[PDB]
């Protein structure tokens, strides 16, 4: 998969 | 609260609706934050690109302000030019330069680049990064999908929706951000990190350009991340095909210890980049030519 993740902070 | 976020973005974008001057929207691409269309400027017939991002479909809404900060503050020859931003209904639209050559992804998945071409890409990318990193901006999503080309083979960095700033008061970032296969080991370990993470992601892009795929691409995301976190730096599938020069270059990028990894500024002096061809040398790789 080429999708960007955002989870931090 | 959607309505609350719509009001905030409205204070930050340009007034108006660009449908008042654009015709013939044709979708050409999907991103992490939304879609990309070509549009025709009605007064002149010129082509522009329009990025459309639905405020309701975002992992984190407030990252949409990234596009405004970059547009307002961080323009450069190897960075996609952004012209204007608008709130249209529930969507942020950014009207931007149209890179008619498409993404570097279409290339690496379909042909083999030679080292002149790889070096040309890396030089263009490192020029953008040296300037951005000197101003404390970290892209955080370097991969072939983020690199766009003009019809005459110029290379530009795009897709700044996930970027962050570091500075003397906030010297490092802590967010888990990126595309799993291209994420730096310290970022996956949740160590505070800095611009050095784009350098590691660029090394993974060099593996894309040589092998066609990042390492562990056949592994599910999480497993690939564990292996990046815990194993020695990943190896080219095709080590036998790269010059000693390209290999020594990659060894400056895929350094596990962020303190030992080369900076962009240092990599601009690496002898591997002396192979870099002009933009014309990239042209034959594009779909309309190969």
């Amino acid at each position: 998969r080429r999708r960007t993740w955002y989870f931090g902070g | 609260s959607h309505e609350q976020f719509r009001a905030a973005l409205q204070l930050v974008v340009d007034p108006g609706d660009p449908r008042s001057y654009l015709d013939n929207f044709i979708k050409i691409g999907e991103g992490s934050t939304g879609i990309v269309c070509i549009a025709t400027v009605r007064s002149s017939g010129k082509l522009v690109a329009v990025k459309k991002m639905d405020l309701r479909k975002q992992q984190r809404r407030e990252l949409l302000f990234n596009e405004v900060v970059i547009m307002r503050d961080y323009q450069h020859e190897n960075v996609v030019e952004m012209y204007n931003s608008y709130l249209v209904g529930d969507e942020l639209w950014v009207v931007m330069e149209f890179l008619e050559g498409g993404a570097l992804t279409d290339i690496v998945t379909h042909t083999r680049m030679n080292e002149e071409q790889i070096a040309a890409v890396c030089l263009a990318v490192l020029q953008a990064l040296s300037v951005l990193h000197a101003q404390g901006v970290i892209h955080r999503d370097i991969k072939s999908d983020s690199i766009l080309l003009t019809h005459d083979g110029r290379v530009k960095l795009s897709d700044f929706g996930f970027c962050a700033q570091v500075s003397k008061e906030v010297p490092r970032r802590k967010s888990l951000v990126g595309t799993p296969y291209w994420m730096a080991p310290e970022l996956i370990s949740r160590l505070p990190y800095g611009p050095e993470v784009d350098i590691w992601s660029l090394g993974i892009m060099v593996i894309e350009m040589v092998d066609g795929e990042p390492p562990y691409f056949n592994e599910p995301p999480l497993k690939a991340m564990k292996m990046i976190r815990d194993n020695l730096p990943p190896r080219l599938k095709n080590l036998h095909k790269v010059s000693p020069s390209l290999k020594g270059f990659l060894d400056r990028l895929l350094v596990r210890d962020p303190a030992q990894r080369a900076t962009a500024a240092e990599l601009l002096k690496h002898p591997f980049l002396a192979k870099a061809g002009p933009p014309a040398s990239i042209v034959p790789l594009m779909r309309q030519n190969r």
